[PDB]
RNA sequence: UAGUGGCCUACCAUGGUUUCAACGGGUAACGGGGAAUAAGGGUUCGAUUCCGGAGAGGGAGCCUGAGAAACGGCUACCACAUCCAAGGAAGGCAGCAGGCGCGCAAAUUACCCAAUCCUAAUUCAGGGAGGUAGUGACAAUAAAUAACGAUACAGGGCCCAUUCGGGUCUUGUAAUUGGAAUGAGUACAAUGUAAAUACCUUAACGAGGAACAAUUGGAGGGCAAGUCUGGUGCCAGCAGCCGCGGUAAUUCCAGCUCCAAUAGCGUAUAUUAAAGUUGUUGCAGUUAAAAAGCUCGUAGUUGAACUUUGGGCCCGGUUGGCCGGUCGGA
């Protein structure tokens, strides 16, 4: 047998499912962000688990410990690189105050919306998966792509599959070869 | 002194002390004597299938007020006779005796949902076919 | 039912009878649009009965 | 393979097998795959050698279209290929003639079917072939 | 467990041998086609013993061909499709019952589905399904396996105790029949 | 378990081979010879996946059944041959030639060398003894049995052994100031002028050892390996010179120096 | 013996272990990293991809050999059990793929040495060790199941605040729309592969809501969500625990309709958590279960108080900044 592949389980089911105020305050962000499940929210709320646990574990050891000066100084330099934690507020203090909408916004789920070329968070949600969307070359086919702060500036169309130019598609040639041109065939 | 030794040589007492007080806990003595293996006709299982013996005679350990269409069953992994139960009750028409079930508890290892002695096991799947797609009027709901 | 007559397909006739059960509104718009309609249900205006209430929308 | 771009990157020039082995870029845009024995006659002549000193493996695409990353070999001679190329790829090229086997299970049956005779089996063609015919 | 050993001994008395041990297997398709003179023959072209030789226009129906690999004499009742008066009546000795499943004829709501309800609601002694379709392995070339899935599920819409229903194009599935008998 | 072992499972290799966790099931277990099993680094772990002159095993044996590669002046041709510590590897390729001495990570690397020091090799004299016909001899760390040595040479010193014929040319004593190199334990690939010895009758003999940046550490004495004086190595040591930078200052070298 | 040795053997000595728990008994006991945990400690499990041990159905025994008390080696016993021409004659799937039986409970009698390797006299041969394909809702990951306007208004604002001028903007009623637009699926094409599937690729073809339609459990409290309407009025029902129906049922059968999770939700047992109900941290004994009838006592567990302070000479690693001569730093 070969060497065992490892695999994690990234969502954290809640303590009380029938807690009505939570369910009301959890549906508030589904249709706001155009999501699919509470598992969508459980993704973020399981990231917050390990991040907010490592942050509280590192503070318990007093600095002049270079472990805190190494593993902390890259975590603090990683969430910045995504675009969720802000540069002015990085001492791993504000990271415990950071919340779900912050991570859930730094996503091309959203960021097709709030830097132009949007027309909905539904009109563009179908265009992540119809791939009328791009980065530098390679279409980021998943709305939870977590845009790493920089290719935001590099939002582009796909050169194939139009509305960025260069094609007609799979329904024009039943129709603009019968009606829009071939009224007289 | 709070009734206990404390001094830092007395652990000799303490892990022999709690050793004799775990037996006053209930599931400890239930567990470490194999009582689930010497008894409990599942034998530590989670399900069992067995033939239906017959229609069941109601002996009141309260309260569900009818002849509850229940089934005397005797298993085949062991052969130990247990009274059983069907939910979605009624429909006493659609299997003979000496016919198969699949048993599973009520939620406390049963012990009480109706006026029937020892009725603690819901039937899940008669003869391999289910009940939930058989109370769904695809197939039909058995007899004893 | 009729396997090779009606239901050997995964679905084209799930029941695609234009004879409708509910009067041309069977479209619960599934998944993301379903929770979108539920987000329109709960976040525009509405409140129904007096904070605490019985169990599925109706008159008091 | 419009905007052809056969960019010769990650080149290792092996003297020990007389090979020029390197990864290959190919930009497709708006047409399909760039076959075994389709690049193999196009990169050969402009990269220092002949068509029998060409070999190909790797080669799928990146997500979206255009760019495919292959891995090409081009040998410092021609009979280099007749001894250092693995034989499946010249079967994939016609530079080898595929000696057609039977099967795995059939050869493993036949191995076991002749291990039950000590020698060459010429006598049993004459030993029992005349006696039990009576 | 030795009693359980004793439980697995005395039941091996009446069914295992040749001297008064040959079983009725009655083949009635759900389809008017498929005509079980090829089910006796074209299926058993993988067995290749001489049940081929007595697969005869002189219809025997006592087929005591001792097949030389699992050591048993046999009996396959091959009835005509119309004689509906003993197919439901000879089924008290008849252990092994085999449906004939075809996607050529739709299994009829008065012939086929009601032979399902007739053979079924007398109590099917043993239902080991066999797809006996020789002329159905090329009705598609583009993931053609819907000719088999539509029948494997159709065995399971009422009488589901088989998982797969076997094609006539694999080798050991014809002496899996004699495994099913022995 | 009924005699020896012939297979080494993948994940049962030592970590300094740095095999990938996927892509296979086994490890290319080294044959017996001039080194330990646990710090061997055989021929195919050197060739196909640290130099990438071969792509897989049959192409490795295509080299090895062509008499190209050399390990210390001979024409070694076996795949699992344990060319271990200090062994010069010379190729009959485009003539680039290598040593086998670690990094600070306790792992081997590619180290191309000159021909002043390709000609010879070294060794910790693990034994000096008086064998047959009253002949003194020495046994170095790999396998060599050199006759007739200097009688003022004792155990734990080192030699300068040639590769053409096995002739000791000169040696190094054991005292302080000696530029040293560790073979085993934890501080593997270190360096730095022995402070002093500890005797410990019947036990381990440890040793206190500085470095370049004056950072003491205490190995055992069956891992100390004396090869010099105050800044006098007798080979051409690789880029970095063995001194342990911490992982805070390889996120200051690989990150703050080459990363602008 | 390869060798230490009560490992034996021949004479001697009378020892050795133990309430610091000997010895005996049970284990649903193969030992070490793992798991569920998650304030911490504690708890329970570990057959299982690695290491070590053991066995080839159970006990023996021996050969060859550097190496075996070897079983895809051998001899014998014991338990099985094949063909037979009635004369041995043959045999160990706790290897792979399959079968039977047992369960609740677990795959296809495929392809191939391309790879990781191993063996051989050996670049070449062999390898069910291994890899790839088939079954596969174990467990895990990312994501289908659909757009934005116009038009009839309701308003909240609000426009210029001469607001008292109509709708710039939306909440839905709108099934009236409006063309453009696409994938799951079929395909040349070649890559892909030892040979094929697929999967990034790719031209041709396939969408309008009847499309190509997401189910699963609930709907009295814990526990969101109606006291809506009919048949039902102890008749079944409903109930994990409580609680209703005797006719004004929020709790019955149904119709609606709604609530959750969502290709995923239930159920059964088992453990963990909350459980200071195992308590060393960290319980409780006047009456709620629990202080004994009162002394003496050994092992154990603890055991009174005392042993070189105050200050000088400087070194200044660090800080306060009036210094700011560097204009974040000594």
């Amino acid at each position: 047998p070969r060497a065992p592949r490892t695999y994690s389980k990234t969502y954290s089911t809640p303590k009380r499912p029938y807690e009505s105020s939570r369910l009301d305050a959890e549906l508030k962000l589904a249709g706001e962000f155009g999501l699919k499940n509470k598992k969508e929210i459980y993704r973020i709320s399981f990231q917050l688990s390990k991040i907010r646990r490592a942050a509280r574990d590192l503070l318990t050891r007093d600095e002049k410990d270079p472990k805190r000066l190494f593993e902390g100084n890259a975590l603090i330099r990683r969430l910045v690189r995504v675009g969720v934690l802000s540069e002015d507020k990085k001492k791993l203090d504000y990271v415990l105050a950071l919340k779900v909408e912050d991570f859930l916004e730094r996503r091309l789920q959203t960021q097709v919306y709030k830097l132009g070329l949007a027309k909905s968070v539904h009109h563009a949600r179908v265009l992540i998966t119809q791939r009328h969307i791009a980065v530098g070359k390679q279409i980021v086919n998943i709305p939870s792509f977590m845009v790493r702060l920089d290719s935001e500036k590099h939002i582009d169309f796909a050169p194939t599959s139009p509305f960025g130019g260069a094609r007609p598609g799979r329904v024009a040639r039943r129709n603009a070869a019968r009606k829009a041109e071939a009224s007289g065939e | 002194g709070k009734g206990k030794p404390r001094g830092l040589n007395s652990a000799r007492k303490l892990r022999v002390h709690r050793r004799n007080n775990r037996w006053a806990e209930n599931n400890y003595k239930k567990r470490l004597l194999g009582t689930a293996f010497k008894s409990s006709p599942f034998g530590g299982s989670s399900h069992a299938k067995g033939i239906v013996l017959e229609k069941l005679g109601i002996e009141s350990k309260q309260p569900n007020s009818a002849i509850r269409k229940c089934v005397r069953v005797q298993l085949i992994k062991n052969g130990k006779k247990v009274t059983a139960f069907v939910p979605n009750d009624g429909c006493l028409n659609f299997v003979d005796e000496n016919d198969e079930v699949l048993l599973a508890g009520f939620g406390r290892k049963g012990k009480a949902k109706g006026d029937i002695p020892g009725v603690r096991f819901k039937v899940v799947k008669v003869s391999g076919v289910s009940l939930l797609a058989l109370w769904k009027e695809k197939k039909e709901k058995p007899r004893s | 039912a009729k396997v090779h007559g009606s239901l050997a397909r995964a679905g084209k006739v799930k029941s695609q009878t234009p004879k409708v059960e509910k009067t041309e509104k069977p479209k619960k718009p599934k998944g993301r649009a379903y929770k979108r309609l539920l987000y329109t249900r709960r976040f525009v205006n509405v409140t129904l009965v007096n904070g605490k209430r019985r169990m599925n929308p109706g008159p008091s | 393979s419009d905007a052809v771009t056969i960019r010769t990157r990650k080149v290792i020039s092996n003297p020990l097998l007389a090979r020029k082995q390197f990864v290959v870029d190919v930009l497709h845009p708006n047409r399909a795959n760039v076959s075994k024995d389709e690049l193999r006659e196009k990169l050969a002549e402009v990269y220092k050698a002949e068509k029998d000193a060409v070999s190909v493996f790797g080669f799928r695409t990146q997500f979206g279209g255009g760019k495919s990353v292959g891995f090409g070999l081009v040998y410092n001679s021609v009979a280099e290929a007749k001894k250092f190329e693995p034989t499946y790829r010249l079967v994939r090229y016609g530079l080898a003639e595929k000696v057609e086997k039977a099967s795995r299970q059939q050869r493993k049956q036949k191995k076991n079917r002749d291990k039950k005779i000590f020698g060459t089996g010429k006598r049993l063609a004459k030993k029992v072939a005349r006696r039990n015919a009576d | 467990r030795a009693q359980r050993i004793l439980d697995s001994i005395e039941n091996r008395k009446l069914f295992e041998g040749k001297n008064g041990a040959a079983k009725i297997i009655t083949i009635v398709p759900l389809v008017n086609d498929l005509d079980p003179l090829d089910i006796l023959y074209k299926l058993l072209k993988c067995a290749d013993d001489e049940g081929i030789m007595v697969q005869e226009v002189d219809s025997k129906r006592i087929f005591n061909v001792h097949i030389k690999k699992f050591k048993s004499n046999l009996k396959i009742i091959i009835p005509d499709m119309t004689n509906f008066l003993n197919i439901l009546d000879c089924a008290k000795v008849a252990d092994f019952v085999v449906f004939g499943l075809s996607g050529v004829q739709e299994v009829d709501e008065e012939f086929g589905e009601q032979i399902i309800r007739a053979l079924e609601l007398q109590g099917i002694a043993s239902y080991i399904g066999v797809i006996s379709n020789l002329s159905a392995v090329h009705e598609k070339e583009k993931f053609q396996l819907d000719v088999k899935q539509s029948l494997e599920s159709y065995f399971k819409h009422f009488f589901p105790s088989e998982e797969r229903v076997y094609n006539l194009e694999k080798n050991s599935d014809a002496l899996n029949v004699l495994r099913t008998l022995c | 378990a009924r005699g020896p072992k012939k297979h080494l499972k993948r994940l049962a290799a030592p970590h300094h081979w740095l095999l990938d966790k996927l892509s296979g099931c086994y490890a290319p277990r080294p044959s017996a010879g001039p080194h330990k099993l646990r710090e061997s680094l055989p021929l195919i772990v050197f060739l196909r996946n640290r130099l990438k002159y071969a792509l897989n095993g049959r192409e490795v044996k295509a080299i090895l059944m062509q008499r190209h590669v050399k390990v210390d002046g001979k024409v070694r041709t076996d795949t699992t041959y344990p060319a271990g510590f200090m062994d010069v590897i010379t190729l009959d390729a485009t003539n680039e030639n290598f040593r086998l001495v670690y990094d600070v990570k306790g792992r081997f690397a590619v180290h191309r060398i000159t021909d002043e020091e390709a000609s010879y090799k070294l060794g910790k004299v693990k034994k000096v003894q008086l064998g047959k016909k009253g002949v003194p001899y020495v046994v170095t760390h790999d396998g060599r049995t050199i006759r007739y040595p200097d009688p003022n040479i004792k155990v734990n010193d080192t030699v300068k052994i040639d590769l053409a014929s096995g002739k000791i040319t000169d040696f190094i004593k054991f005292d302080a100031g000696k530029l040293v190199y560790v073979t085993g334990g934890r501080n593997l690939g270190r360096i730095g002028t022995i402070v002093h010895k500890e005797r410990h009758d019947g036990g381990f003999d440890l040793v206190h050892i500085k470095d370049s940046l004056d950072n003491t550490f205490v190995t055992r004495l069956n891992n100390v390996f004396v090869i010099g004086e105050q800044g006098k190595p007798y080979i051409s040591l690789p880029k970095g010179k063995g001194i342990k930078l911490s992982i805070a200052e390889e996120r200051d070298r690989r990150r703050a120096q080459q990363g602008l």
